[PDB]
């Protein structure tokens, strides 16, 4: 049905990461991560963010590329692997998927799985909230206070991200 | 923190997050404002040795804020209530729940 | 004197590019400080109304605060009008 | 141009949220009735799905406190129709 | 809703098109068709062999950049807060560091591709 | 203390520098013709490349070797003119001029 | 009679073929000169949907054109190999007809028609420009004769 | 753990092993001490092709000044053994 | 000549035409002649779920003026 | 009646895309002292017909190394894509009102970017990966310099929102007041649509086809159409940025006419520009945007976060 | 908790077991942790969304800065690791401790 969107879109985030974590060719292994970088964008999306969605899913995008002309360079042989055509990947593949299927079925039978937690399955809907925000987003509103606000935040990042491009210059210069 | 050096120079770096009863943009207030400003009223300057233990109640209603288990096992006890009656030819939906 | 305008016509010369950059890039920092609208611009968020305006409880000592919305009292937009 | 357009553009916005501040007292008061109108018919109809159980005290709360506390998703559209459910949780998110 | 349709008609589409084209044309499948295109001759060595990219130090940086994206996005927003003064000094202080991030790099031979 | 195991280890090297490894990644080998827009259509050029850059360039020629030398042979000075219109058949007059001025 | 749906469905896929035709880029010799004159603007072959492609796998038609050497040879018959069917041959000139200039030579293909199956033969050397217009529009009535749909319904 | 130690009783078998797979040499009549080409018949180039299998048995190139000599399969023991020190 | 290559253009042009002609059209169409309402923010959502209620027919487009009130 | 304005949508977008064909070869035909298509129907107006029928009863062939599954995947992901990109233009109206719909442009097309890549790796040629990895390079050139101009003209407009460039273009085109930007815009659109003289991915005259070497038939067609589906989107981005045409709400049709004769305008220019100039070299487009663009988008996002500061000129947030 | 929970932190798990058992390739075990940040990303999302904490909205996306700063600087390994050995197998990192 509709209501279950959310849990749907997270079924299909969840073997996303069951499909690169069996460790197919990075090949393979970037395309699943980005399956489940564009459902984790949905997510969040119907959860109000959709800044938050774009973004996770627009820098995932990016960051996936660099991989992929990596994956010519230092991660290729004469046969790369798919999920069928090795036991360990074909057998984490499958692990991880039944192992999900579990979850779905006892989840949506019993309504009330503990495993370290306690989950409820009557439906993710049941806990949003009833009432109306004013004029603005509030998501948008936060992510703009990144400026006005969080002024420490940016000057550690700002540093952060500028020592990051002076280390990978040292590390990769080599001799 | 080990070294408090915010309080000593008094300067907020990020105790302005901490919490989520703190001053928000255009007064936005969360969902649980006013559990989570009850609980830390309520525990201030005791310790939290005592407030483990004299501000429970206020921690316990601001944790079903949060996660609303008590309120789901409710709301799901009538659901199953609801599907046996209605499986039995014994509920009767009233009007504008359905129609 | 005579090597400042040596420096600025090799790269001219050179680099027009990274010298139109530089050049536009200062601008944008000195100009807010030397600008006098950069008050108004500060002003006019103060101005948007994003929230309600709760009233206040009537104590009897509060002139400088309206009992309506069309009142002299209160902060004016008038300087906005005519901005 | 594009500045002077601009600033008339933020008069504008605020000729356009002083009308909504004109109205969200009525919408308020609308609201508060709607709310307590379907807070009681989940009442009214539970009562009649748990009248048989033996450890169940109708419209009994969660909380130790007896401040008002928002309801949520869940409790306010109980058992109403499941089009105005979804309408009601992702017709906003939904509509474009 | 809405969109969810748009999206599952738009790539409907394309599969139909794609299933037209394998079963509607008059086919003859033999080995020295399919085998890979080499100018004529046939190649020497598996296309997947390693592809040595003279432009990694270039692409790792892009990581960094495409981040600041993610920071500088929100300033349409930002510019809308009444503390004017330190937005615009940290929207500045951020960009301003990312110019120097690339001033570093391209002074360093960082932009130049290798051999 | 030896074991079974530890028997093969090896101290580490004084200065904690390996000796570099041999001979490891071979350049791609590419065929740039003959057919190829950019190879004259009898070009057939393999190269060795890193990435894109150039490591060894090894034209090979021949796809349009005739024979023109030899079926000279056989021809009388004027049967053999029109053999030089289709060496630079971009140039044949000049071609015919330097046959004309060796004869 | 059912006969006359298939035969005006044979004329709409042969119209949409002779329309399109998309010769490879390969020349090898003298004749690829007068063929590029043949794209030239006094004779624009592009305004008769003409349209070289580079690609073997894009491509419908091979003009063989210029001379084909024993060391060329393999070489020919792989890219022909590798065209999509219905694929279509032009031998133009005399080199790629029969030998030409260097029949009797030793490193030479007498005929690129012992490689592969050709088409239509266009005579010269080189055929001009023109001559090897005839050509194309002379293949594109042998296409328009075709009468696949009206034979695989007798069958 | 370190691997048992070569003996000359060890590369014996190997090389006979290796003499036994090849097909032109009748297993009959393969004693340690029989001759390549006088006894077994075998010409210069199946005599190459032996001492080619011996490199790939032992794992190490052979000089072809050296494989000129080894003429019977005793031989062939001697040479591994100075090759490994095997003294035995 | 170059006039030979309007036609084209022309019709490629009217291609391009129809996608915002159609949607305008249908837009008024579906919504009682008028232009379909944008909800970019919970206010406009608010308001728009409350047409749908005063209306009475679960059309949010179905305005009711001072008629409804007395 | 929201499907039948998809359809309304997606079936002429591809009517402009089989004819903008038609309009490329006789444009550059006339630019080159040729005709173009005239033989073919009326003025070659049915020669889109002759090529579309052409390719999709032509042979699709699998090459023998390839992967399957992902070499059919990457036609139906670029078509797909393509049609997609759609969905949120005003025009004046869209057919999806999204409220961040610059940014879910801006994702889509990045997206988009893995119907080349997956194409050219799933092919396993040399020249299929050539291309592929030339896709990275040309990506690595343009995705960070385009995202920040469209930052700096978004100061201007107030919001993600594509709608509301029309309210900020009310008084004057954003040409005016930012015509350094639209300068460097018009240069990104031409490499990240993947055109000459940054047409580098699909290289003729270098990788014999590119990515595509190996792709014939229909699977080929869907590729040819997906590129052309982006010249014409591309444009039409253009000119709603910086050529804002005037929305009347009464006459709405008014604006759909404006409005397309400037993305047609802005088409020809894309034809005209592919018959003037020579190609990049695939490391100089590189070179181009890093150490000449970058330098000066990063000027001028600074620059347009304080103009509007010290002139009071900051749109309104919705 | 949701029934939502249960599958980003079920995907959280898959990614962390994903991570610690290597096969061969070190870029295998890149995106591993990747996935992790992308697993923690939406958790808090989701969090933070919820309850409305508006000043937190700008957490997820302070993570994803230092999500890419791991990348660059594990791909800046990656190719120190390739030009020693050729490939970046994880089998020929066993020069210390044997
Ligand atoms: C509310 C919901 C909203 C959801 C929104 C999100 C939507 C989802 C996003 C999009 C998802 C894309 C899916 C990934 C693409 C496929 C990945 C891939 O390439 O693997 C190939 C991989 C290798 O097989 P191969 O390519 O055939 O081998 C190469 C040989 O050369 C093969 O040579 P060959 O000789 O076998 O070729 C002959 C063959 C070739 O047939 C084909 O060409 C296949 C055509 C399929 C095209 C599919 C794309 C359209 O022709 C046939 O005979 C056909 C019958 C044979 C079976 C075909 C195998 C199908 C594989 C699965 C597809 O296949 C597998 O190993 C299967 C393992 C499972 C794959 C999925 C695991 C990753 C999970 C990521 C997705 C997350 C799960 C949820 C997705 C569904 C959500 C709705
Ligand atoms: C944009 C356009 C996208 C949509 C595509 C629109 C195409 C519109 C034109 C339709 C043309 C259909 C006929 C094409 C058949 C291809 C062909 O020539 O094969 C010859 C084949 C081969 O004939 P054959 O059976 O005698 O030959 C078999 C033996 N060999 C090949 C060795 C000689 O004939 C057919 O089978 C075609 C049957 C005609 C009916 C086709 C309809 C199929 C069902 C779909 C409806
Ligand atoms: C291969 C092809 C895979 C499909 C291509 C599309 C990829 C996902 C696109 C994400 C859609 C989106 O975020 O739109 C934002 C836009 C942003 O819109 P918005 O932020 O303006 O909000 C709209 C509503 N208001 C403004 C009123 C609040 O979302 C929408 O417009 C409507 C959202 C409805 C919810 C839809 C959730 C389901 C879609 C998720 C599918 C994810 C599949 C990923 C597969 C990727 C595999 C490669
Ligand atoms: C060399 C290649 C690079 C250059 C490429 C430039 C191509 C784009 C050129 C666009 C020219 C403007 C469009 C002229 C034709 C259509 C004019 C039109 O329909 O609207 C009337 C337009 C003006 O109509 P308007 O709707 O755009 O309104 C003007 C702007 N506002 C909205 C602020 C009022 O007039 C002209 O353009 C005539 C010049
Ligand atoms: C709860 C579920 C618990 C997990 C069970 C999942 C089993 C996963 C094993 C899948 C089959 C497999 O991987 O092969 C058997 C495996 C040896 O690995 P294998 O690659 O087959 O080596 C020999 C062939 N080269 O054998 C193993 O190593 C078993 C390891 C576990
Ligand atoms: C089967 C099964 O239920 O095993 C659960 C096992 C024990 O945990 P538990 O069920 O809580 O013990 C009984 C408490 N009444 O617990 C487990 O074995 C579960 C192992 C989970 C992996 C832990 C690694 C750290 C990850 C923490 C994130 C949260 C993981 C749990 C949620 C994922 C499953 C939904
Ligand atoms: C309140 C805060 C505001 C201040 C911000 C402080 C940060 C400023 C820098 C941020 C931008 C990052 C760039 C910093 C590096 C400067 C450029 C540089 O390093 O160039 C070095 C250059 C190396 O190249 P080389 O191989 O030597 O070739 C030339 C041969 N001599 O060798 C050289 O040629 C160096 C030559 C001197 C470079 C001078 C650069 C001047 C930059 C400031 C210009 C501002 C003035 C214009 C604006 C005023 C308004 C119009
Ligand atoms: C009155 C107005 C005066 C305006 C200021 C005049 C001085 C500007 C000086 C700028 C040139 C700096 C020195 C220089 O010319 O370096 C050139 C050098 C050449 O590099 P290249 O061409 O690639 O090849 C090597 C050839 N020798 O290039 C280099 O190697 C280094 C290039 C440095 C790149 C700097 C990148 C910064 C771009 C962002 C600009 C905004 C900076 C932030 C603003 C700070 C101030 C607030
Ligand atoms: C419910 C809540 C709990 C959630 C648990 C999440 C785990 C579910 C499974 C998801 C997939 C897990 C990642 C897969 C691990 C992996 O990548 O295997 C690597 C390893 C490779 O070994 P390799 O060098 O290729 O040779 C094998 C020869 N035996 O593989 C091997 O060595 C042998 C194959 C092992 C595959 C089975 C292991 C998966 C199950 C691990 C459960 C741990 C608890
Ligand atoms: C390897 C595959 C992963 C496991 C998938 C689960 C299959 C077993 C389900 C049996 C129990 C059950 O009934 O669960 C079905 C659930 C819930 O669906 P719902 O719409 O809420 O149905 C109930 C509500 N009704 C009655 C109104 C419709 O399905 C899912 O949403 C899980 C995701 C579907 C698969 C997506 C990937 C393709
Ligand atoms: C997924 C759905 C499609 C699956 C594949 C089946 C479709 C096959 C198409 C031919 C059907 C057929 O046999 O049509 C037969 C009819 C009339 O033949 P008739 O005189 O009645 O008998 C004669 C039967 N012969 C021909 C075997 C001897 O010819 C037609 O005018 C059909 C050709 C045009 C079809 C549209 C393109
Ligand atoms: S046929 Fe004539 S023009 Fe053609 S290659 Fe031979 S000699 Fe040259």
């Amino acid at each position: 049905m509709m209501l279950y969107i959310v849990f749907i879109l997270s079924v299909i985030f969840v073997m996303g990461f069951v499909g690169f974590s069996s460790k197919p060719s990075p090949i393979y292994g970037g395309l699943g991560l980005i399956v489940s970088g564009g459902v984790g964008c949905g997510i969040v999306l119907n959860f109000g963010g959709s800044f938050l969605g774009l973004m996770v899913f627009l820098i995932y995008l990016g960051g996936m590329m660099v991989v992929f002309g990596y994956t010519t360079a230092m991660a290729t042989e004469q046969y790369p692997e798919i999920w069928l055509s090795n036991k360990a990947v074909l057998g984490a593949f499958v692990t991880g998927l039944l192992m999900e299927f579990f979850m779905v079925y006892y989840v949506l039978k019993d309504k009330e799985v503990e495993v370290v937690f306690e989950f409820n399955g009557l439906g993710d809907w049941v806990i949003y909230d009833t009432g109306d925000s004013g004029f603005f987003s509030e998501e948008a509103m936060g992510i703009a206070a990144l400026y006005s606000y969080g002024t420490w935040l940016v000057i550690v990042t700002g540093w952060s991200l500028l020592i990051g491009v002076v280390v990978i210059m040292e590390i990769t210069r080599g001799n | 923190p080990f070294f408090d050096v915010q309080k000593r120079l008094g300067v907020d770096l990020d105790r302005w997050m901490t919490i989520q009863s703190a001053e928000q943009p255009h007064k936005i207030p969360s969902r649980c404002h006013a559990f989570e400003k009850e609980w830390i009223e309520c525990a201030h300057g005791i310790g939290s040795i005592r407030a483990e233990k004299e501000c429970k109640i206020e921690f316990e209603d601001f944790r079903e804020c949060l996660l609303r288990q008590k309120t789901m096992k409710r709301l799901h006890a009538i659901r199953r209530q609801r599907e046996k009656l209605i499986k039995e030819g014994k509920y009767t939906p009233p009007p504008h729940h359905s129609g | 004197a005579e090597r400042v305008a040596a420096f600025l016509k090799n790269v001219w010369a050179k680099e027009p590019v990274l010298v139109a950059s530089f050049a536009i890039a200062g601008l944008a920092v000195i100009l807010p400080t030397l600008s006098p609208y950069t008050k108004y611009s500060l002003m006019i968020n103060r101005a948007t109304p994003y929230n309600y305006p709760v009233p206040l409880r009537d104590d009897g000592n509060m002139p400088d605060v309206p009992s309506h919305p069309q009142d002299p009292q209160g902060p004016s937009l008038e300087w906005l009008k005519r901005l | 141009s594009m500045m002077k357009w601009n600033r008339e553009r933020r008069r504008l916005q605020i000729e356009d949220f002083e009308a909504r501040i004109a109205l969200m007292p009525l919408l308020q008061a609308e609201k508060d009735r709607r709310v307590l109108q379907m807070l009681r018919e989940n009442l009214e109809e539970e009562a009649t799905v748990m009248k048989d159980v033996p450890g169940w005290k109708v419209g009994e709360s969660v909380f130790h406190t007896t401040r008002w506390v928002t309801p949520m998703m869940g409790e306010l559209y109980g058992l109403r129709a499941s089009e105005e459910v979804l309408s009601a949780t992702y017709g906003f998110i939904w509509y474009t | 809703m809405n969109l969810m349709l748009a999206l599952l008609t738009n790539f409907t589409l394309a599969t139909l098109l794609v299933i037209i084209a394998f079963w509607l044309p008059q086919l003859n499948v033999y080995s020295e068709k399919t085998s890979p295109y080499e100018c004529g001759f046939d190649p020497m060595g598996s296309a997947r062999l390693p592809f040595s990219m003279k432009f990694f130090l270039v692409a790792i940086t892009f990581l960094l950049f495409d981040l600041e994206i993610a920071l500088l996005l929100p300033l349409p927003w930002a510019s809308q807060t009444a503390n004017l003064n330190t937005m615009l000094t940290m929207a500045l202080f951020l960009i301003i560091l990312l110019a120097v991030s690339l001033a570093y790099e391209w002074t360093q031979k960082g932009l130049e591709w290798t051999e | 203390y030896p074991t079974k195991e530890t028997a093969h280890w090896k101290p580490p090297p004084w200065n904690d520098v390996d000796p570099p490894k041999d001979t490891l990644v071979s350049n791609l080998t590419l065929n740039f013709g003959p057919q190829h827009p950019a190879a004259h259509g009898v070009l057939r050029l393999v190269m060795e490349l890193s990435g894109e850059m150039v490591r060894k360039c090894d034209p090979h020629i021949g796809l349009l070797h005739r024979g023109t030398e030899k079926l000279i042979e056989y021809k009388t000075y004027l049967q053999a003119l029109p053999y030089f219109d289709r060496l630079d058949y971009v140039s044949m007059m000049c071609n015919e001029q330097a046959y004309s001025l060796a004869v | 009679r059912g006969e006359y749906v298939v035969a005006k469905l044979d004329d709409l896929i042969n119209w949409a073929r002779r329309s399109s035709l998309w010769p490879m880029t390969f020349g090898l010799a003298c004749c690829a000169v007068e063929m590029m004159h043949m794209a030239a603007p006094r004779y624009d072959m592009d305004r008769f949907g003409v349209v070289f492609r580079a690609s073997p796998r894009q491509s419908d038609v091979m003009i063989v054109a210029g001379t084909l050497t024993n060391k060329m040879a393999p070489a020919l018959r792989k890219v022909y190999d590798q065209m999509p069917e219905p694929r279509y041959v032009v031998s133009m000139g005399s080199c790629a007809n029969g030998g030409g200039y260097y029949h009797y030579s030793y490193s030479v293909v007498r005929g690129c028609d012992r490689i592969v199956p050709v088409d239509i033969y266009v005579p010269g050397c080189p055929p001009t420009a023109e001559a090897l217009l005839y050509g194309i529009l002379q293949l594109q009535k042998k296409i328009k004769r075709e009468k696949r749909l009206r034979i695989w319904y007798r069958r | 753990s370190d691997a048992p130690p070569l003996t000359l009783e060890g590369i014996k078998d190997r090389v006979l092993y290796v003499l036994k797979l090849y097909d032109k040499i009748d297993p009959e009549k393969l004693s340690v001490n029989s001759h390549f080409m006088k006894d077994l018949g075998l010409d210069s180039l199946d005599q190459v092709e032996i001492i080619m299998a011996m490199e790939d048995e032992f794992g190490f190139e052979i000089p072809d000044i050296d494989a000129e000599k080894l003429m019977c399969p005793q031989e062939i023991v001697d040479y591994i053994a100075d090759k490994k020190d095997v003294y035995e | 000549m170059w006039f030979e290559v309007l036609p084209g253009i022309a019709v490629m042009g009217v291609c391009l035409f129809i996608p915002g002609m159609a949607t305008a059209r249908i837009h008024r169409f579906s919504n009682g002649g008028k232009e379909k309402r944008v909800a970019h923010y919970p206010y406009q959502w608010y308001l728009m779920e409350r047409d749908r209620r005063v209306s009475g027919v679960n059309r949010s487009y179905v305005s009711k003026g001072l008629e409804n009130i007395d | 009646m929201f499907m039948i304005n998809i359809l309304m949508l997606i079936i002429p977008i591809l009517l402009a895309v089989a004819f903008l064909t038609l309009v490329e070869r006789k444009v550059l035909g006339y630019m080159q002292l040729r005709k173009g298509p005239n033989v073919v129907g009326p003025y070659g107006l049915l020669q889109p017909i002759a090529d579309a029928i052409k390719l999709f009863i032509k042979e699709p062939l699998r090459p023998a190394t390839s992967s399957a599954s992902m070499f059919i995947l990457a036609p139906i992901m670029a078509l797909g894509l393509a049609l997609t990109m759609w969905i949120p233009l005003p025009m004046p109206y869209p057919l999806i009102n999204m409220n961040l719909g610059v940014l879910f442009m801006l994702a889509m097309s990045s997206l988009a970017v893995y119907s080349i890549l997956w194409s050219g790796w799933a092919s396993n040629s040399k020249y299929a990966l050539i291309g592929a990895l030339r896709a990275v390079a040309q990506t690595i050139s343009y995705e960070v310099t385009l995202a920040i101009i469209l930052l700096s003209v978004l100061l201007m407009s107030g919001s993600f929102t594509l709608s509301t460039l029309i309210t900020t273009q009310e008084q004057m085109w954003l040409i005016l007041p930012a015509w350094p930007l639209a300068m460097m815009w018009f240069i990104s659109t031409l490499a990240e649509t993947n055109r000459a003289p940054f047409d580098l991915t699909e290289g003729e005259s270098e990788l014999v086809s590119g990515f595509n070497v190996e792709y014939a038939a229909g699977p080929f067609a869907l590729f040819f159409m997906a590129e052309y589906a982006n010249i014409i989107m591309m444009n039409i981005f253009t000119a709603i940025l910086f050529l804002g045409t005037s929305h009347n709400p009464h006459m709405p049709e008014l604006y759909t006419i404006n409005f397309t004769i400037k993305s047609l305008l802005l088409t020809m220019s894309f034809l005209w520009i592919r018959a003037s100039y020579p190609r990049f070299r695939y490391d100089q487009l590189m070179h181009l945007l890093w150490k000449n663009f970058l330098p000066l988008t990063l000027a001028l996002c600074m620059w347009h976060v304080s103009l509007p500061i010290l002139t009071s000129g900051i749109p309104p947030q919705t | 908790m949701s029934m939502v929970y249960m599958n980003i932190m079920m995907a959280f798990t898959v990614s962390l077991v994903g991570l610690l058992m290597y096969r061969s390739h070190l870029m295998s075990s890149l995106l591993c942790l990747e996935g992790m940040m992308l697993s923690l990303f939406v958790m808090a999302a989701l969090t933070i969304l919820n309850s409305h904490f508006t000043l937190a909205s700008m957490m997820p996306i302070i993570l994803l800065v230092f999500a890419a700063c791991e990348a660059a600087l594990g791909l800046s390994l990656l190719v120190m690791v390739s030009n020693t050995y050729g490939t970046d197998y994880v089998q020929n990192l066993n020069l210390l401790q044997c």
